[PDB]
């Protein structure tokens, strides 16, 4: 079905003609717009008092990246390169070798945060919940190089944000 | 010293005015400019802080490079940056402006607006949220707070 | 809230008070406590000049009266 | 009534610990609302809640005047909140 | 330019202020999306569509997913289809808010821009709740949707939808019957139905010209 | 005298503001900064070329109507005369002729802009 | 003491201009559901000071294609005339008491026209030229309509003296007497001051800052100050002309308070209109006054010529 947005004609009776003439000579719709703006003036603003008040977020939010650990302290990442394979922007560089104790662990785990599109594919493809996107989003820097994270930086992010990351994963893991 | 105290107070006053009155040029390139509009929106009102969009580059203090910078667009961005009078600052926003972004390995995309203009602040994200951009703006303000031009000149 | 606009309006109103009140006080100060004489016409100007002449101090606002005629 | 609003304003003045505290919270937070203190972290930041405010203004933080080794009396960042209070303040959970 | 949307070079020949010809120079935001898609996989190319029309993002994702599923000869579940349509209409609300308010801002009115952009902020909250990203969700994928809705999303969407018609009415109170807006918009850019069809217009352009067509 | 002093004060204040504007701040000018602004791209032509004026007839009519308002201005004093009937007739005559000029131009399409 | 009076007229006007900038910011924000400046100072009271310091410490540049002499003169002329327009206003006592106080304001407004024209021509750019010619057309229309409207309203007064306006409005208001002329005068003052919906000389959406596209730093601030001073002065003129305040010779401060309140109400109405309405096209603005206001203005001028004669209510000559 369909409807006509504008196909109505005005009645030509004397009362309606006089009403339209009063609207033309006395700016009735303009006064109506003024009244609407005045109402909005006397309403309460929708502004939050940042940085003392923060906009709402969800457990699924994709912010800064982090490399997680098992509760024993062992790194979760097993150098499987699924995140590197699935990364759309090719932001992840991974190099690995057998460790001293024979573990399959990474030696280089770089993420170019100026190349990443924050799409969350890396944490979807991780089978051990190693790489995650944390809740942090206020990590702007003054130089370009500071946004080229490496394995040490990502492990520091994980250690710094482990509690909130764990809480969010606990909250949202049953939907995955 | 008396002169040192005078110049310190004077360039505290000067940095306060520039920090508190920021006029971004009305300049957006791609999806990152929508978050600029949402930062201008009532929720994160940028006009509270003294941050006001001005259309003319002559009446602009900050260039927010929000979007992908292409080979066909780089000359215009450089031109408007040059036509901006000093002191002037640059805030790159989003992955495309920071480095290459989703289009890093492209024939028609500049891998970083810092290849074109000197960038003062980098805001990460795709797109960075309006709160992230506001944090970047406040970080730029704090960076301005530390400038000591009269103090450098006095000891020069 | 909308009443946070008032302090700026209050400052603007206080600024706009200064010109008129200052002009009135200066007029009363320089005319011996009276309104500044309005002379839109030659008759009023000649009245002012005659007031200057008869005052004896070269000030039209110095008014004399019956004690001066006798 | 305007009298009730003025009395609430006076209560806000007295609710921050006198006129000096009112001016301190006005000049370093641009807000003088009074809310129930949810808690305080190890760095000095105080967290307040007021469920009567609309969503987005019902939780807020008054930052400390000194964190680590930086004087943050005026220079307050959004990154000065530890992750747990960050989650509570950004409303990823209802539990402080 | 404020009215050029950022990356449009409109070379215009003007006799005084009357327009003699418009020569839109485009490509200042050309990135090579199709070549990059050739180099990506089907799952890796979805965010490209997320970033094509960055005001109707889940709509672009839905179109791409429909194409890929048609090629694959598979079928999304009914709940996935219903979520797709629901968020497609939410995205349509976002896009139309942006379009109308930016149009009115180019004409000279900004208050509706601010109001309807607060509404856009609420819809961005919905997007972030389902996907974790405020606008570039990458939520609708070939085969269905990535994740299920949280356990309050439907109620919050119901509240938003309940309180939105008043916002539309307030938007109409400033523009619809305003004589300045009518002078600016009425009998401007008139296009006949045959010309629209031949030039290849689609959607609101056709329907404004009067063509009864909706996909 | 007083008006001259006021004008001198205002002009001196404005000139002092300009002088402070052009000497107080640090200056750094080069060719790219001082080039004309055309939204990021070099202008094709020059701004000194002819710029067609589509309301050229309305400007001439404005000159004539400015004459009309100059004629009409001394009316407040003219209403203090004893020949009120003659004064009223002449004032209405001038205003009716002005209205006739406006109506003639409107009907002959002199108020429409050139295409 | 006359120099002291000049300073007492000038400096508060500039301070009120700065705080009017702040007030417009906050009023537009609250009408747009925002808050406006409330961070720089308490309730954002130091925002004008910060903006002035930034503008006058920023680098000004003269374009390579510009005519430097007229590029510099234009802001000087704009600010000088904006400050000069205030000297005949009685609040309740004028600084300079003129016998023809209104024709002086008309002439000074027509001279203040040329600031934007010469700044647009001197800038030597296409957007500046377009803004200058938009100013030309706008001045044409508003000038003719304003002249005739003022003629009629003052014909209800008896002379061109604003103190005589006060004496006329001792009992009732010229808004009660002649409200249609008041409506058309308000629209014409909007057009004269280049306010929305008639902000066409500097139209951001269509032109990139219009006539002052090349102006920056201090010279730009002078144009802004001139515009806001003209806004306040025209609203004060409207208040004196149509909303007459009761005057007590022995306590004149009451007139000052009433006049300031009325002027503030009119200026806030200006800001309200800017927040409310879209922008005109300048051909539609020319057709608005010439084809709608001008016929009604002529008819009302004839009516206000006839009315004192037919009702034996001609005002005194002096
Ligand atoms: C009440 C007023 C009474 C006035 C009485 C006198 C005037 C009578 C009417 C006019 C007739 C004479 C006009 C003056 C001719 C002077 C000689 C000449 O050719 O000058 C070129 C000069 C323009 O040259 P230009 O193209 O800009 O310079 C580019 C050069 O090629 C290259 O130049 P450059 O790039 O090397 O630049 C160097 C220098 C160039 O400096 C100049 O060109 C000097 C201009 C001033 C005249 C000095 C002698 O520039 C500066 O110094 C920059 C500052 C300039 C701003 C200050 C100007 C003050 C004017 C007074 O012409 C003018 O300045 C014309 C304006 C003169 C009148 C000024 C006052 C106007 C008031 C308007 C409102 C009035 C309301 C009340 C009624
Ligand atoms: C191109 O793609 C696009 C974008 O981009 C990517 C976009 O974003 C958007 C989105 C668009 C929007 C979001 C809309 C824009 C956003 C808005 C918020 C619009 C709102 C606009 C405003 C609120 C207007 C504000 C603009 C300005 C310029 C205000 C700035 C203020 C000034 C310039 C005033 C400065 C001048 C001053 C203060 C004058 C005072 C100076 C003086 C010297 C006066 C003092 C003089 C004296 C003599 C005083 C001295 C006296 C003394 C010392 C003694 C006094 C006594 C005492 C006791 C003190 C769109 C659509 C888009 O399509
Ligand atoms: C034309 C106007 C005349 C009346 C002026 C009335 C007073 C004006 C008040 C407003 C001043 C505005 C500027 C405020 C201060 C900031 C800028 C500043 O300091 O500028 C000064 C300028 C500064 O030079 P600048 O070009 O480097 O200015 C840039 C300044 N900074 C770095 C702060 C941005 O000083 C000079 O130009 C001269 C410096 C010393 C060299 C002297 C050379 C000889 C000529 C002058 C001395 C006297 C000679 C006597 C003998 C002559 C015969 C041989
Ligand atoms: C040109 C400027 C110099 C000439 C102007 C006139 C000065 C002498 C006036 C003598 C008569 C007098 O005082 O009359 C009182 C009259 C007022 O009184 P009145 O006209 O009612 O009657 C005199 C008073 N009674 C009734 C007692 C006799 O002044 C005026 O009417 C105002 C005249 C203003 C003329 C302005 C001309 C243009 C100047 C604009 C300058 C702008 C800045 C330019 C530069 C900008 C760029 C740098
Ligand atoms: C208008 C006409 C021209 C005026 C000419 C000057 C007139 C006087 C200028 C007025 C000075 C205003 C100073 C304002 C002080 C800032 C208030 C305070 O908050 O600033 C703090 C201190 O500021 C700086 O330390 C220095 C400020 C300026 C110090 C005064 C210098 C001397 C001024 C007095 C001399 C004036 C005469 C000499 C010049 C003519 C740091 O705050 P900040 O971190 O940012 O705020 C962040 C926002 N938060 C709080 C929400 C997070
Ligand atoms: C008729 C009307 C005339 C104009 C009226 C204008 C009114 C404007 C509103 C004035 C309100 C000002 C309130 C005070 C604001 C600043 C208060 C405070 O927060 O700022 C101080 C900064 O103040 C400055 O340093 C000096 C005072 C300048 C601010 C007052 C400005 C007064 C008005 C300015 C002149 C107005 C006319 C301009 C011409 C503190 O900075 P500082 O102490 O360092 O920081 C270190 C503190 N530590 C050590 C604890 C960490
Ligand atoms: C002094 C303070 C005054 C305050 C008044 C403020 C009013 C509200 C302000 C908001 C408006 C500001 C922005 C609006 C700008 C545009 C205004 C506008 O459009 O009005 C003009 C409007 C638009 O015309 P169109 O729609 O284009 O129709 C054209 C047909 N071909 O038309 C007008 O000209 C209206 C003119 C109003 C004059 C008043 C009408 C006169 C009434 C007649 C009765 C009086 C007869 C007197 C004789 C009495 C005998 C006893
Ligand atoms: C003694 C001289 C005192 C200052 C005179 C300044 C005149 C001058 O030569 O400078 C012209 C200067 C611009 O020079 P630029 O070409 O832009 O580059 C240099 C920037 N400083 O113009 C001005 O400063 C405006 C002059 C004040 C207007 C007063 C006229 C009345
Ligand atoms: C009670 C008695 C009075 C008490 C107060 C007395 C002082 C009041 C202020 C007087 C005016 C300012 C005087 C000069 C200030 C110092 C300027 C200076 O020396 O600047 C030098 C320097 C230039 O750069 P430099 O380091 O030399 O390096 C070369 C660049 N490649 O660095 C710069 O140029 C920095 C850029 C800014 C310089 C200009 C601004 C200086 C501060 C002005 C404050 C007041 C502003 C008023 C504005 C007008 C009114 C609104
Ligand atoms: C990016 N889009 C869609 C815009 N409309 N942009 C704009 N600057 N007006
Ligand atoms: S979020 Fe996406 S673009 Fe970023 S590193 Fe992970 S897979 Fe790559
Ligand atoms: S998907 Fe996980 S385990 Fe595999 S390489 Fe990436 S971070 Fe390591
Ligand atoms: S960084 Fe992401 S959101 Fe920003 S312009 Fe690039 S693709 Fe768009």
């Amino acid at each position: 079905t369909y409807k006509f947005v504008n196909m109505r004609e005005p009645s030509m009776d004397m009362k309606s003609v006089t009403d339209r003439a009063a609207q033309t000579l006395l700016w009735t719709e303009l006064v109506r717009g003024l009244g609407m703006t005045l109402s909005y003036l006397f309403r309460e603003p929708a502004t939050i008092n940042y940085p003392f008040e923060k906009g709402p977020l969800s457990p699924r939010f994709r912010g800064e990246h982090a490399l997680r650990r098992y509760p024993s302290g062992e790194e979760r990442c097993i150098a499987c390169k699924l995140c590197e394979a699935v990364c759309p922007a090719q932001a992840i560089t991974i190099e690995a070798e057998p460790r001293a104790d024979g573990s399959r662990r990474t030696t280089r785990y770089d993420i170019d945060m100026t190349k990443c599109i924050y799409c969350g594919f890396c944490q979807e493809a991780c089978p051990v919940d190693a790489i995650v996107e944390g809740p942090n989003f206020e990590f702007s820097t003054e130089t370009h190089e500071e946004l080229l994270y490496n394995k040490e930086k990502l492990l520091n992010n994980g250690d710094k944000w482990e509690a909130e990351i764990a809480a969010n994963i606990q909250a949202d893991y049953l939907y995955r | 010293s008396r002169g040192e105290y005078v110049v310190a107070k004077l360039d505290d006053l000067v940095n306060w005015a520039r920090r508190s009155s920021l006029w971004p040029m009305t300049f957006g390139l791609a999806c990152c400019a929508v978050e600029m509009m949402h930062m201008a929106a009532p929720r994160y009102d940028m006009d509270r802080f003294g941050v006001v969009f001005r259309a003319s580059p002559r009446q602009s203090d900050v260039m927010i490079v929000a979007g992908t910078l292409t080979n066909k667009m780089a000359p215009a961005l450089r031109k408007v940056y040059d036509q901006m009078p000093e002191p002037r600052y640059v805030v790159s926003m989003g992955s495309c402006a920071n480095g290459g972004g989703y289009y890093h390995y492209s024939y028609s995309v500049v891998r970083g607006c810092d290849r074109i203009v000197p960038v003062d602040i980098y805001v990460p994200g795709c797109p960075p949220t309006a709160e992230a951009l506001l944090y970047g703006i406040l970080q730029l303000q704090r960076k301005i707070k530390r400038e000591k031009r009269l103090r450098i000149w006095y000891r020069r | 809230m909308w009443f946070e606009i008032l302090p700026g309006i209050a400052v603007m109103a206080a600024c706009l008070f200064i010109p008129g009140m200052a002009t009135a006080h200066i007029h009363k100060f320089t005319n011996g406590g009276k309104e500044k004489r309005v002379a839109h016409f030659s008759y009023q100007w000649n009245l002012m000049e005659r007031d200057r002449c008869i005052s004896g101090v070269n000030r039209y606002h110095v008014t004399k009266g019956l004690e001066n005629i006798d | 009534e305007l009298v009730q609003v003025l009395r609430r304003g006076l209560q806000q003045v007295s609710g921050h610990g006198g006129l000096r505290g009112y001016l301190r919270v006005l000049f370093r937070a641009n807000d003088v609302r009074v809310g129930t203190l949810v808690g305080e972290d190890k760095y000095g930041n105080k967290y307040y809640e007021d469920n009567k405010q609309f969503f987005g203004r019902h939780r807020w933080v008054i930052y400390t005047t000194e964190m680590n080794g930086r004087d943050t009396f005026w220079d307050v960042d959004g990154s000065m909140v530890p992750p747990e209070w960050h989650r509570w303040l950004h409303c990823m959970t209802d539990d402080p | 330019h404020p009215a050029a949307h950022g990356v449009l070079r409109l070379v215009m020949e003007l006799s005084g202020e009357m327009v003699r010809k418009c020569d839109p120079h485009i490509g200042l935001l050309h990135r090579g999306t199709e070549k990059l898609i050739e180099y990506k996989t089907y799952l890796q190319a979805l965010p490209y569509f997320d970033r094509l029309d960055y005001v109707s993002m889940m709509c672009n994702e839905q179109a791409y997913s429909l194409a890929v599923e048609k090629l694959l000869n598979i079928q999304p579940p009914p709940r996935a289809q219903w979520i797709r349509v629901l968020f497609g209409e939410i995205t349509r609300l976002l896009n139309h808010i942006m379009a109308v308010t930016t149009h009115a801002l180019d004409i000279g009115a900004m208050t509706p821009f601010f109001w309807m952009f607060e509404e856009r902020e609420k819809m961005f909250e919905f997007y972030e709740r389902v996907s974790g990203a405020r606008m570039h969700a990458a939520y609708i994928r070939p085969g269905g949707v990535h994740q299920d809705l949280p356990l309050g999303l439907l109620d919050d969407i119901y509240e938003f939808s309940k309180n939105f018609s008043f916002r539309i009415d307030e938007l109409e109170e400033m523009l619809t019957n305003n004589r300045i807006w009518r002078n600016r918009t009425v009998d401007i850019g008139v296009v006949t139905a045959e010309d629209a069809l031949n030039y290849g217009f689609s959607g609101v352009m056709l329907r404004g010209s009067g063509i009864q067509w909706d996909l | 005298m007083n008006i001259m002093l006021t004008l001198l004060t205002n002009v001196t204040l404005a000139s002092l503001l300009v002088l402070i504007a052009f000497w107080l701040p640090q200056l750094n000018a080069y060719s790219e900064k001082t080039s004309p602004y055309e939204c990021g791209f070099d202008p094709m032509g020059s701004a000194r070329l002819p710029f067609s004026m589509k309301f050229f007839l309305v400007a001439i009519t404005f000159l004539l109507f400015d004459l009309e308002i100059a004629l009409l201005l001394p009316l407040p004093w003219a209403s203090q005369t004893n020949n009120l009937k003659t004064m009223l007739t002449m004032a209405l005559f001038l205003l009716i002729l002005l209205a006739a000029s406006l109506a003639y131009e409107w009907t002959q399409k002199g108020l429409e802009w050139a295409e | 003491m006359f120099m002291i009076n000049i300073l007492s007229l000038i400096i508060p006007i500039l301070l009120a201009v700065a705080f009017l900038t702040l007030v417009e910011r906050k009023v537009l924000g609250y009408m747009q559901l925002r808050k406006g400046p409330n961070v720089v100072g308490p309730y954002g009271l130091l925002q004008p000071i910060a903006d002035a310091l930034k503008l006058f410490t920023k680098e000004p540049l003269r374009p390579a294609t510009s005519s430097i002499s007229m590029f510099i003169i234009a802001p000087i002329l704009a600010l000088s005339l904006a400050l000069t327009m205030w000297v005949p206003l009685p609040m309740p006592y004028p600084l300079i008491n003129m016998n023809l106080g209104v024709l002086f304001m008309l002439a000074m407004s027509s001279l203040a026209v040329y600031s934007i024209l010469w700044s647009g021509w001197a800038s030597n750019s296409k957007y500046a030229l377009i803004g200058a010619l938009r100013a030309v057309a706008q001045t044409i229309s508003y000038e003719v309509t304003l002249a005739i409207i003022l003629l009629s309203v003052l014909l209800m007064n008896g002379s061109y003296t604003l103190s005589t306006l006060i004496t006329t409005q001792e009992h009732i208001w010229m808004i009660f007497t002649s409200w249609p002329l008041a409506m058309m005068w308000f629209i014409s003052t909007l057009a004269e001051t280049n306010r929305a919906p008639f902000d066409l000389t500097e139209g951001e959406s269509e032109l990139v800052s219009g006539f002052n596209v090349e102006y920056a730093a201090g010279p730009f601030a002078m144009f802004f100050m001139a515009e806001y001073a003209n806004i306040i002065m025209m609203n004060a003129f409207t208040a004196i002309l149509f909303l007459g305040a009761s005057h007590d010779p022995h306590t004149p401060e009451l007139y000052t308070i009433n006049f300031v309140l009325k002027t503030l109400a009119l200026t806030i109405t200006f800001l309200w209109i800017r927040a409310s309405y879209p922008r005109f096209r300048y051909d539609q603005l020319m057709h608005l006054l010439w084809k709608s206001f001008l016929p009604l203005t002529l008819a009302l001028c004839m009516w206000h010529i006839s009315l004192p004669i037919m009702t034996a209510s001609i005002p005194p000559q002096s």
